[PDB]
């Protein structure tokens, strides 16, 4: 079984060994089994399939981020809003309109 | 001088064979079939060449220390590390012979071959109009019979290490079994695996033959069929691209040498 | 081109120029190699012991 | 006579294939080679290594019929 | 007469055809072995055997195919 | 005569085309087994059961091809 | 005798050409069933379900000319 | 007589090109559609009709070819 | 007089080939069309638009090759 | 015989490989032009004028020869 | 009579050779043009002119062989 | 008659397949160069600079081939 | 004396066979270079060492062919 | 024929052919002599100093 983190910038969100899961990779679904091959990936907004060790199946929602694998060890660096570059840019005037007052 | 263009290359695909049973030499106007005729020529440089790289090496090799290295020195320490090189990843088991079995399979081919630079009319005047004799060529590993003779010591060094290092026992399951498993498939079975282990030999002793022929016939034709300004221009690219050919090829047979018996003993 | 009893002497020559490599030009070379190796091992182990 | 004209023949149609199956054969296996050398430089060695253990395989049947060939041209006709 | 002048043709083709199939498909098969070997250094031993398993059986038809090219060119002559 | 070594053309052709058909298709077959097996790691011993299920149809064919160039070859 | 001889050349065509056919057609279509397989292997019994419809399809015009040329060497002879 | 056996030879040829014609072409469009199926498995009844329809235009002249070989091989004959 | 069975072939050779065309063409561009509808699959109305525009083209040499073919058979023959 | 048949087997062959070149070039390119398609949605005017200018070009040679083998056909023959 | 009737098939297979070389060459050279116009548009002008430099290069053996092969037909035969 | 014909006939496999060597090999070389440019333009000067080293390799062969082709045709007659 | 036409004809097949081995597969080696120097401009002439010896492989049964063909066409014909 | 053509063909073709060798394929034995100098005469000078 691999160990998993489930992170983001202000809280952790989950961890543990995970015996599979099934995530919504920046290309479509992918299911991570055990001790899979390295890979780096974006990933989309919604809910993603957790199955942990002792087979506890359990959705988590995730407002996007990214997905990473290795050998011993795979993380996920996930967002806390959904991320768009026009959220971003709205986000953005905001703070320059507040400036200029 | 009876030279035509056309007999006149016919002379260099001659040899100068002997005969066992009178000790005469065959000659090239008239050349029956018979096997029982030793080429002279592919023999003497065969052996010649051995010999010159025994006494090289080994006058050095007598000599050695581990002081302030040596111009020479320093080339065979340097073959030798590509050689242990090859050696030291793609076999793992004991056995002593392996190495030496490689190096000498390595220097003794390349010297056969490196003789094909040598221009192509010359020593075969040497051999006729100085010493009187009836035919010549100076490449032995463009003759089959070198070729076949290591390949198929090849073959023999195969069954030998493949029985010593699993047996019988296993390896009539192996050449039974093989590839299916199931028990109806077995006389199906062995027709294609041997004939499998077979062709590694063969096809070790074809490729160095073909590959070494061509780059004499190569010569042959640039002396027959071209004139003068023709020939240095042509022949000049063509034994630049030949050294690359010779080798690598030499390296080749030694690799797969290695390889074959590493894959039946290991 | 053709068959040849010569495919025999060949092998004559195989084992004579092998057995002359195995007990006489690879023993010897292995060992100046080797101990132009140990050189450098004892060189650099002596410093470290020092340094200990 | 009548051998030698299809005897040619039959050498010619045997070495062509071969040469069809021994270059494209090694043309495949070569450019995944050197994908492989570009993109993990300093494993150039290895990835030699490996790339001549294949291309011995590659080379079997064609180097039989090259040989058999020769065979056909300068013995049998 | 004629039937050695067709039989050498005969054997001739078989081995060609077998050469092509046979060095192409190892070709290919050897490219993945490469390309799979390149990204990660850790399983070449472990590739370099399933590629033998499934090489068996590349070589299986062709070599039926070249003994049977040999049978003709030498038996049947 | 003129009957047996056309008999033996027309062997020579089917069995060589099985030849290209066997090998071509486990070739196209079999890389795909390989880069599978070298993705997920722990499923070779499933993929390879899958390998042989698919490998009995590719030869299908090429086994009454060489059959028949045997029959003919041989048998006829 | 003359009428036969060439009937087994009729079956020869039909039969190459539909074994080259049927056989890299089954192994394209397999080899994406596979690389699918690599992705999600709970996926792997719902692709396995597909591959043998399509297979159907596939395989048809090969075995009218398998048939027929089963039929012209085994009834017209 | 050969306008009786010479019929058997141009249907071999038809039904040949034919096979490699509609396996080949309905391999490669089956292999896209297994590849769809694996990364959008929700799709599968879209891509399927979709798969349907284009898959009757490939057929459109191996038919044709087929028909006329059958034609000729028992009409003709 | 004999001459009638060439005219077969003749068509025979001409509309096995146009099959080998006009099915592999549009195997690769539908394959490709596909791979586009499984990526953006609300845009299916207007790649299947641009689809029936490019496979007018592909096919269009292979129509002139099948019409050749039917009247040299059912015409002059 | 002689002069006729082998006019009708000339253009089969003219016609046919035209047949073969003018559908697997258009293939293809037009695969490209769908892949393009699906990534920049908003350019496919920009790509399918693109196409046309690329597309003159690959059918400009097999053109040549269908219109000569329409000639050899009516005109010689 | 024989002498130049069959002249005119060995232009069809000159000619016809050099339709499918340069169709597919010019089909995978458009096919890079037409990516590479995907992926910077704002540079078409610069590799359509790249696109012209080297598709004089894969056309100039066709062309040559086209040209022998019409004089066959017109001058020769 | 039939020694001329034979030569132009020899001529014409010669060539055609020179041909299709010499386009496709062109075919496949360009298409990368072309994809190296679209990847980084400012680089191209120096990819031509192999590109033109590359290239003279593939057609070397070619050409020998090409030029003994118009050997047989006008010298040989 | 007949013996010559054949020769000619056996000397074609063989440098035309070859040209196509030896152009496809350094078409295909070649192509794979240029993708890696576009990705490791930097490496140009460790590269370049590298296809040497990889062409240096390719190139070998090719030559020996036509090698061959052109002994057949002058020294024996 | 005149023979003494083609031994002139092959004297030029074997001139040229050793001018490349030399001034091609005679440098690489430099990387040799850096072999020596690297590994052999430095290691062993480093391990004295480490004895020292």
């Amino acid at each position: 079984t691999y160990h998993l983190d489930v992170v983001s910038a202000e809280q952790q969100m989950f961890s543990g060994l995970v015996e599979k899961i099934q995530v919504t990779g920046s290309e479509g679904e992918l299911g991570i089994y055990p001790g899979h091959a390295p890979l780096l990936t974006a990933i989309k907004p919604g809910m993603i399939r957790i199955v942990k060790q002792h087979g506890h199946e359990e959705f988590i929602y995730l407002s996007g981020g990214i997905l990473e694998v290795q050998p011993g060890n795979v993380t996920v660096l996930a967002d806390t809003a959904i991320r768009g570059q026009d959220l971003d840019e709205a986000r953005a005037m905001e703070a320059k309109r507040k400036a200029e007052e | 001088e009876n030279m035509t263009p056309q007999d006149y290359i016919g002379h260099h695909l001659n040899n100068l064979q002997l005969d066992l049973r009178t000790f005469s030499l065959v000659d090239p106007q008239n050349p029956p079939a018979t096997f029982w005729t030793i080429n002279i020529d592919s023999m003497f440089f065969s052996v010649v060449l051995g010999l010159l790289f025994l006494v090289l090496f080994r006058s050095v090799a007598k000599k050695a220390t581990s002081g302030v290295p040596g111009k020479f020195q320093t080339a065979i320490e340097l073959v030798i590390g590509f050689v242990n090189g090859s050696v030291k990843d793609m076999y793992h088991g004991k056995s002593k012979l392996i190495a030496p079995l490689a190096l000498t399979i390595f220097v003794w081919v390349f010297l056969m071959n490196l003789m094909d630079l040598l221009p192509i009319d010359l020593l075969p005047y040497i051999a006729e109009h100085v010493l009187g004799l009836p035919a010549l060529r100076v490449v032995p590993s463009a003759d089959v019979n070198v070729t076949l003779s290591m390949a198929l010591g090849v073959f023999i060094l195969i069954l030998f290490y493949s029985i010593k290092m699993k047996g019988i026992g296993g390896f009539t399951k192996e050449l039974t079994l093989q590839p299916f498993n199931h028990w109806a498939f077995i006389p199906v079975n062995l027709i294609l695996e041997g004939v499998s282990l077979l062709s590694k030999p063969v096809s070790l002793g074809l490729r160095l033959f073909g590959n070494m022929y061509a780059g004499e016939l190569i010569f042959i034709l640039i002396a027959g069929l071209l004139p003068w300004w023709s020939q240095w221009i042509l022949n000049v690219p063509w034994a630049i691209f030949h050294i690359l050919i010779i080798t690598l090829q030499a390296f080749i047979f030694m690799v797969l040498t290695i390889v074959y018996l590493s894959m039946a003993s290991e | 081109m053709n068959l040849n009893a010569t495919i025999l002497g060949q092998a004559i020559a195989f084992v004579l120029f092998v057995l002359f490599a195995m007990k006489y030009v690879w023993p010897p070379l292995m060992a100046a190699i080797e101990k132009r190796q140990k050189e450098i091992a004892d060189g650099l182990a002596s410093a470290e012991r020092a340094h200990k | 006579n009548l051998n030698m004209d299809l005897l040619y023949m039959a050498a010619a149609v045997m070495m062509g294939l071969a040469a069809i199956g021994a270059a494209i054969g090694i043309g495949i296996l070569g450019g995944k080679f050197l994908e492989g050398a570009a993109r993990q430089p300093d494993l150039i060695p290895l990835l030699r290594t490996q790339f001549f253990i294949v291309m011995g395989l590659v080379d079997a049947i064609p180097m039989i019929a090259v040989g058999l060939g020769l065979y056909v041209m300068f013995a049998v006709a």
